[PDB]
Order: structure tokens, then C-alpha cells, then sequence
């Protein structure tokens, strides 16, 4: 789909971040509020049957 | 020094993509 630039802070320090396994997009989609900055219009999916 | 001289004398005689993904993230 077509779409509906951040400085270095104290918060996004990569020296504080442990890079062990690469985080993908389906992690952001399955859990929309844990890994997302500005999660505006997401919808909560079904968990499990 | 003779040993160093003889030594000097007879020497003349996916992964990148996943790092790219982390960098783009």
C-alpha cells in the first residue's frame, strides 16, 4: 500500500540495545503496541482458536 | 641478524542482507 527522519536521542542509543535476533514486521503486526512507535489506527487481531 | 637476513633474502628468491535489514531498521 501507499503510505497513509529521527534524531539520535538518549532513548534510541544503540549502545544500550542488545541486538541478538532481528525483529521483523510480523512481530509489529501480531503485537501492535509493544514494538511500535506511534501506533495510530491498528486493529487487534484474533489470538488463537 | 643473519637469520633475519636469510629470511628476508629467500622471500624474494543473506548475512550482509540481514545486517542491511538491521541498519535500515
Amino acid at each position: 500500500f501507499e503510505p497513509l527522519d529521527e534524531d539520535w536521542n538518549e532513548f534510541n542509543d544503540i549502545n544500550k540495545i542488545i541486538i541478538r535476533q532481528p525483529i521483523r514486521t510480523e512481530y509489529k503486526i501480531a503485537f501492535p503496541y509493544l514494538y511500535n512507535n506511534l501506533p495510530h489506527h491498528v486493529h487487534l487481531t484474533w489470538y488463537h482458536t | 641478524e643473519r637469520k633475519k637476513r636469510k629470511q628476508f633474502q629467500d622471500l624474494g628468491r543473506d548475512k550482509s542482507k540481514e545486517l542491511h535489514a538491521i541498519k535500515e531498521r
